[PDB]
């Protein structure tokens, strides 16, 4: 029943006694549910070190991943060139998904096509598809450019993505001239991340490679900006920020800040800003070129280094104090420009929340999940603030990167009691968080459950989320904030400290219970 | 008029190239409701054009989305690469009550995660010992599923071997299905393939078990997925009315549901595309009739709580009555404070395999008039029910591109759509108010008389909502 | 007892066993406590609708006020002034106090000066202390200038500044070149905000009356703006920022931003940045005059009109999007500047976040408190996003305004349950939101008590409180916050949707109860 | 060396003028611990000079701020303008257990809010009126105190009449306080004030009630007010002896504790500048000694509980040393952990009338050193104990200055200060460790054998905090 001055939605419609009536009648009559004392025994028996121990011994399940495919990094890559459409060679249904995934966490539209292979492709291959697509693409949506993935369907069967252009091209279908730089992305290598390292290596060396004859490192005096896999789009525009402000000459290639934050004014634009043709041409004439998240850019590494012969420093990314500040500084040894006084102070603001914030950050406990770069990023900068790192998870990680944070880990106090996971997943960490607790979790929002989850168990054993990382589906517009310098910096360090006092003003809320620590000023 | 629209869908053609063109002419077409067969009118459920940005998905999302994933007490696997599994996890609202991690399972995303090892010598090891795992970690667990990605078929793996084996070791229900993205050209095949599934493996195992006691007032409620509680609120209606519901598929069901549905007098059925193979399959084996009702909006739920009375005796006919009495001030209240605010409005649809002919009698009930919608994956017998449903000389459009459903907007200047995700934010940037018609914009649920009232508050408070008068800057006049 | 290995504080220390025992020993040994059932019957009573009654026929006793002392935003409004340091003549006690306040908001120093009145001065007035003060606050601290405010103490005795700063330069205390403006701030008249106003008035008239011949409005071909009473740094940032965009010259007139956030690299910087004494003596020959804060700036505003003759726009705050719009209008018009694309950009930024959160603002219902300017852009706010602003409070508000707000309310459809009240304070909206429950409060940190009330009547009573306005005690670095103009918009609308985001995950948490509607994607 | 500070001195002090040079050299002194008279070396509670920005703060804060708020079931009139209340609201974590609105009421703000009318009228028919809606509107109250702002002398408005009349009419202890801010020169005579205020108004109420049950180990705890749960910490040591803590003043404390304290065997009385005036009091009219104590630290502790356990007889001895055996594990484990962190490490302090010497022992009780002390508001006879305490030619400040304070540290280089909200921020961008000895930097409690590892911690925390070692851009060297 509804009353219409005041309407009710699922919650708290379905708590009337009419529906919880119907419902203990539904459980009761047919759903032959274990009883309530046997599911309440089995819940305890998953938040103990028993079940943590076989729960890491798993070697063929995994339960509540923390990564992604390739072509959705693939995707998000080719995004950020200028009239780009990223189009993905295989079955149909991976960009309905890759679209409604980002959809969610930006909420801004996003494109992307397939080539909707079916049975037939699996015996005959994808050639037809790639024609049909490649033409249908470009006459249906005027890109200037095609940026070709693979799905998993495609790399089985063996498609060969560098003949099927061409012939496509020798056919008829797309004109030679038109540029279609394309990867091969298989989703059971490696991650989202994996997808865009190969994606952005593929479109430098459809730029490039050929024509390296007439190029001279230093001519253009910019340095090269290669962001990676960003899905919080303060991070491109602090970069921007403070190489403009150091009067640097760069150029950011894969750029999508515009297109996933068009205007609504009352126009649809599908394409929007993005990395130019010219500026991915006249990048090897760059200075050099700098990584922000190096341990997914391997391949574009190796590319750079290999045929720009730009000397790719070695810089971990621009998270917390030091890694800006090593990244500046790089910067100025590279470009010959100084380090100027607005970001020397903006630096000194960032040292001031710090001094300001201590006594609340000090040895709080985290647990924490995401992409290898970020995720030890966090872990460097929680180590700057005197917090401990308890839990640290990277499914989508290696032995070579675990090591490096593991050395990171060594050469700080507060990492005496960090442990470093990968190939693990939010099923094992659900694990961690019952039997070695932490203050929070720092995570994507799939670590709402786990949230649930030790809640269920009781208000002291609550373990809460920090919402940083990728996706973020449930609150709006975290898209827009910055993780990277010291801008991101201080954005961290307010919602960490802010978290830990929101929480203890939750636990000293009882009237004559708590609230003798319920203090106006903290 | 219907030349004015027949030369719209000329204007928009003319984008594509030859072979392309002659394609969409025949998935695109104005409404006839005087005509009885529509194949005469549009074609359905063929390929999709290579590279047109359908709205789309495979029949991995038919199977495990869809059909599989709703029920609460059994395990489904995502076997083949991490991802598709992970951009469904959770994608879809259909309810449930029950400990997560423990006794129900919806929310969870269980996988294989194949890497190259499993691809190269195939993973039906990987699978056995998966199967092991989850019989240690989830113990409560009543039955697995085995959703097949992509790889799978086409390494030839024999997921049926193994559900056999492991079924009889663990004693537990395994269900393998084939439900490959590539196999079919849309969700509707994995229905399919999904609900033959349930049929083979899950169906007839109280074939000979008659110890249920049963009523000449059993029904199951099939193809409610229970988005936002659209199942609660459809069930509450039936048992007010009198009836016994003994299952409902998949929206907060579970296996011992699925396993009973045999022994119910009469199968209710909502959605039909997705779930009306398996319902005429037990018409044929255990004699059970089957109907579509459609519970949208008070002029609908109310034909369809008499359509169904009436298949009883005159007792559910007159608790029909009291029914419909007991919720009349109740709408008649919603349809009081909110058709002033939406009469006249104009609206176009474009959704999967049902919701663009049933949800329509909702908006003619507070004043408005689709005038535009179309399925993704709708068969000539949806568009056979669409016909009579739409105004006459309406816009129809099968599998819409994204510059087709944008280009049609423009001139038809709708006052509201309803979509996707993936068409929201789009028209959005025109200034076209929208509305969600698969996950409800994270509200609902909107069956029922129950669900009436939030589905008017919705309409409205989007429609009308003060940020639409704001797109245009001032001083750019 | 103390582990040494898990230190507890106050929280949770005093929730052992043995300190519980002690208390209630304590309690029942001497306390001579009113019964705990007496207790309860008297909190259930002060939720009711007869309470409420009896509260609103007070006439002598304020409860919890949301205002402050004239003096407050006096010095305030001198910090914004370069190199100057703000004096207050009378009591000491008052000076450490206003320095606390804003310490604990800002989390800066704050430098502020007394010239120490005792008993002696009520007799002989205060003369002598202005004498010795002015000498030797210049002589300690070095200013190149002394803003002078007064406490309660010296107005009732009639202290005459003009002439006490006068016999000082007459005798040789200070040098007569020496800049001391000056301002009648007593406490016992209006609030903080006018304290702001007055002493703002008196730096100006200091600097221009009698300077006014030479002066011709539009030589300067600049804005002057006024702000007011301010305490978002974002706030002062966003206007320059806005203004350096749209390539208008302008003069901020009282600019705090720089010496509240002095950065932490080894120096004390007690004075840094500010408005010149050259902006001031020139500001009369600015094209025009705009006051940010028009409802506390009735005084400048006069004298502006008034010495100046600069036509000073009738504009509202630049709160939200409707009075950003014609803010910026306003300045384009004036300045012969036209609106640029990044800010037409902006604006379209904001309207697509509005676009994408509506569903869940609509129809929310909120009580709010702070200063009249402040108050009334929220509310307008509230009403773009379509949101239900139920209760209006404004302690130091008056008919005028209030007239002005409920001009605002009838425009709009969502202003059809608001009510506006001045002279009241945070007690009358305890009943309010007792009564008349909203979904959220919006105000300072002294909210935090009505929040501590209503979870005390139950969980589902509970109003939370969102901390935007003065003061913000128990959170760190609000201070660094937009409120104003399309960024300040979009800070607050995130705020807004994700409090209810947060507090309606904490709703649906509960396992197999209200965890069918902790939705993934919100 | 004592002439390495002496010219220190006289380096600061060349930044005054003639007349403020005199005053400062008086209080500005090298320590000199076998000396027996602090007037040879400092001098302390003058006048403050006008704008050099002292610290100090009025006779209000000392009387509604640190003496009568406390009091949890007593309602505090801020009477007279609105600010003085709004600023104290809450700003000092002086702890308490209650139905806060209903039987206790010490982080709420009451007041009369003086408008001009009052100034010129007077607030003696305002705050007439006032008491009686306090009666209506919160009638658990247990009596009421009115802190009078700087205007009610001023006025010459007879706040005693109204007090009187009013306390007969409702029944009800209402306290009339002359702590208006231009009196005295600081908090210490707004203490002096309090106190003679309960002993008029409050102590004498149970002189002919001899109905309480006494014990020969009845004390009250005098001047703890209970910052982060002080008196608390304190309290639960003194119950463990074996005595009977029948008050505190005012941490947590109530007015029937009050009333009771004439009744106790001895007075222990932590804060001596606040409190001394009213112990003095009862010592004379009912015979009661009372001793001073210190809970600041292991060392302090014991001296102090064992000293007072010498008080009585043979019974509390032992039990005093069950005490102290019981905690000598914990509080050894506490050195243990952090002295090696601490030890060496030199710390200056400033805060109003006893922490600045009470502090000492607990620092060196960590391997720490305290070479510089001073008092806001502090007298000759607290200067009288800090001689001792203090290591030889330490440097001693009464009423410092900002300019002095500062520049002093730049000289003496720290690693760790002291001090209050208003210094707390000028010392963290110089790069120097500092903690709040108010407030407790939002923490505590730091007194007894519990605070001391709380105090251990916090020292360590923010001296050994990693946030210190970036101060300086790296390239910037
Ligand atoms: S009462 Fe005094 S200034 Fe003895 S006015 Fe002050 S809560 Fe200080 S050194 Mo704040 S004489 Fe208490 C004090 Fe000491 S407020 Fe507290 S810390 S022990
Ligand atoms: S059509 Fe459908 S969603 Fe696509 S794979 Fe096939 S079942 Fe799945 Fe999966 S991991 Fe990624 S999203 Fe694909 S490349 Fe494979
Ligand atoms: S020394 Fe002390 S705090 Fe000062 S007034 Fe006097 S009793 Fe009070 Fe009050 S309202 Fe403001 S802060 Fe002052 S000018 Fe009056
Ligand atoms: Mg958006
Ligand atoms: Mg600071």
């Amino acid at each position: 029943s509804q009353q219409v001055d005041k309407i009710k939605a699922s919650y708290p419609l379905f708590l009337d006694q009419d529906y919880k009536d119907m419902l203990a009648k539904k459980r009761d009559g047919f759903e032959e549910k274990y009883p309530q004392d046997k599911i309440d025994e089995v819940f305890q028996w998953t938040t103990t070190k028993e079940y943590q121990e076989l729960n890491f011994q798993r070697e063929a399940l995994t339960v509540n991943p923390a990564k992604a495919c390739q072509p959705l990094g693939a995707v998000l890559c080719a995004l950020g060139f200028e009239k780009t459409m990223p189009y993905v060679h295989g079955s149909q249904g991976c960009v309905a998904y890759f679209r409604s995934y980002f959809n969610r966490h930006f909420r801004e539209p996003v494109s992307c096509v397939s080539d909707s292979m079916t049975e037939d492709a699996a015996v005959f291959g994808g050639q037809q598809n790639m024609k049909d697509g490649l033409q249908n693409c470009k006459a249906t949506y005027k890109p200037d450019m095609i940026a070709v993935s693979t799905t998993c369907m495609a790399e089985v069967i063996g498609d060969d993505l560098n003949a099927f252009i061409n012939n496509s091209k020798k056919e008829g279908f797309i004109p030679d001239e038109f540029p279609v730089p394309f990867a091969h992305t298989p989703s059971f290598v490696g991650s989202h991340v994996t997808g865009w390292d190969n994606m952005f290596e593929g479109i430098a060396r459809y730029f490039t490679l050929k024509s390296m004859d007439d190029k001279v490192v230093g001519s253009n005096k910019k340095i090269n900006i290669v962001p990676g896999f960003e899905t919080y789009l303060g991070n491109f525009r602090v970069i921007k920020r403070m190489l403009s402000e150091m009067g640097v000459g760069y150029s950011l290639l894969s750029d999508p800040e515009e297109v996933l934050d068009t205007p609504a004014d009352g126009q649809f634009r599908m394409y929007a800003g993005g990395t130019t043709q010219e500026e991915m041409k006249d990048a090897p004439n760059a200075l050099n070129t700098v990584l922000l998240q190096p341990w997914h850019l391997e391949k574009t590494k190796k590319f750079v280094e290999g045929t720009w012969k730009h000397e790719v420093p070695k810089l971990n990314i621009p998270m917390g104090l030091d890694w800006t500040d090593e990244f500046l500084m790089k910067v100025s040894e590279i470009s010959g420009q100084p380090i100027p006084a607005s970001l020397t102070k903006e630096r000194g603001r960032l040292v001031d929340m710090m001094t300001d914030s201590h006594t609340w950050l000090h040895g709080k406990r985290f647990a924490l999940w995401g992409d290898p770069d970020f995720v030890m990023g966090l872990v460097k900068f929680l180590l700057e603030l005197g917090c401990e790192p308890v839990h640290i998870l990277c499914h989508n990680g290696n032995k070579r990167w675990k090591k490096a944070v593991d050395a990171i880990l060594a050469a700080s106090p507060y990492g005496k009691n960090a442990t470093v996971y990968i190939g693990k997943d939010l099923w094992h960490l659900r694990s961690l968080v019952f039997t070695d607790k932490p203050d929070f979790m720092i995570g994507n929002s799939y670590g709402k459950f786990i949230q649930r989850d030790t809640l269920h168990k009781g208000k002291e054993f609550e373990v809460p989320l920090i919402r940083i990382g990728f996706p973020i589906f449930d609150r709006h517009h975290l898209h827009r904030s910055t993780t990277l310098g010291y801008e991101g910096a201080m954005q961290i360090l307010t919602t960490l400290v802010n978290s830990i006092l929101e929480r203890l003003d939750e636990e000293t809320r009882g009237m004559q219970a708590t609230d003798y620590n319920h203090d106006l000023v903290r | 008029s219907r030349d004015e629209v027949e030369s719209l869908i000329q204007e928009v053609l003319e984008v594509y190239p030859e072979k392309a063109k002659k394609n969409r002419e025949k998935h695109l077409s104005p409404n006839d409701p005087e005509l009885e067969q529509s194949k005469k009118c549009i074609t359905s459920n063929k390929k999709s054009l290579p590279g047109v940005m359908t709205i789309r998905g495979c029949a991995y999302a038919g199977s495990k989305g869809v059909v599989w994933g709703p029920i609460k007490d059994m395990i489904h696997i995502s076997h083949g690469p991490v991802g598709c599994g992970q951009y469904s996890r959770a994608g879809r609202r259909n309810y449930y009550i029950g400990t997560t991690g423990v006794n129900a399972f919806v929310t969870m995303n269980f996988t294989s995660d194949f890497q190259e090892k499993d691809i190269v010598f195939g993973g039906d090891k990987k699978l056995a010992k998966l199967i092991d795992e989850i019989e240690t970690l989830f113990p409560l667990n009543k039955g697995i599923s085995v959703q097949s990605e992509c790889p799978i078929g086409l390494i030839g793996d024999d997921i049926e071997a193994v559900s056999k084996q492991k079924g009889k070791e663990h004693g537990k229900t395994i269900v393998p299905v084939r439900c490959e993205g590539f196999r079919g050209v849309s969700q509707s095949l994995g229905h399919h393939i999904a609900n033959d599934a349930v049929r083979d493996w899950v169906l007839s195992a109280r074939d000979d078990d008659d110890s249920f006691e049963t009523t000449d007032y059993d029904v199951a409620i099939i193809g409610d997925y229970n988005i936002g509680g659209d199942a609660w609120s459809s069930r509450i209606l039936l048992e007010e009315m009198g009836l016994r519901v003994v299952a409902q598929w998949s929206g907060d069901g579970t296996i011992s549901e699925m396993e009973l549905t045999p022994k119910v007098k009469l199968n209710l059925v909502h959605c039909y595309r997705s779930m009306n193979y398996i319902s005429r399959h037990m018409e044929e084996k255990y004699g059970i009739p089957w109907m579509e009702y459609n519970f949208f909006g008070p002029t609908k739920t109310i034909e369809s709580l008499r359509k169904i009375a009436a298949q009883f005796d005159e007792s559910i006919q007159k608790k029909c009555e009291e029914v419909i009495a007991k919720y009349q001030p109740e709408w008649e209240a919603v349809v009081a404070k909110y058709r002033p605010r939406l009469e006249g409005k104009r609206v176009m649809l474009y959704v999967g395999g049902l919701r663009p002919r049933h949800v329509i009698g909702a908006y003619e009930d507070l004043g408005m008039e689709v005038v535009g919608t179309g399925y993704e994956f709708g068969h000539n017998d949806d568009y056979d029910r669409t016909l009579k449903e739409m105004g006459d000389s309406t816009l129809l459009y099968d599998d819409v591109t994204g510059y087709e459903f944008e280009e049609f907007v423009k001139k038809v200047k709708p006052d509201l759509i309803g979509s996707g995700i993936k068409e929201k934010y789009i028209f959005q940037k025109m200034g076209i108010p929208f509305r969600q018609m698969h996950s409800w914009d994270y509200s609902g649920p909107y069956h029922g008389f129950d669900g009436f009232a939030i589905f008017a508050r919705d309409m409205d408070m989007t429609l009308n909502n003060p940020c639409w008068k704001k797109l245009q800057a001032p001083w750019k006049k």
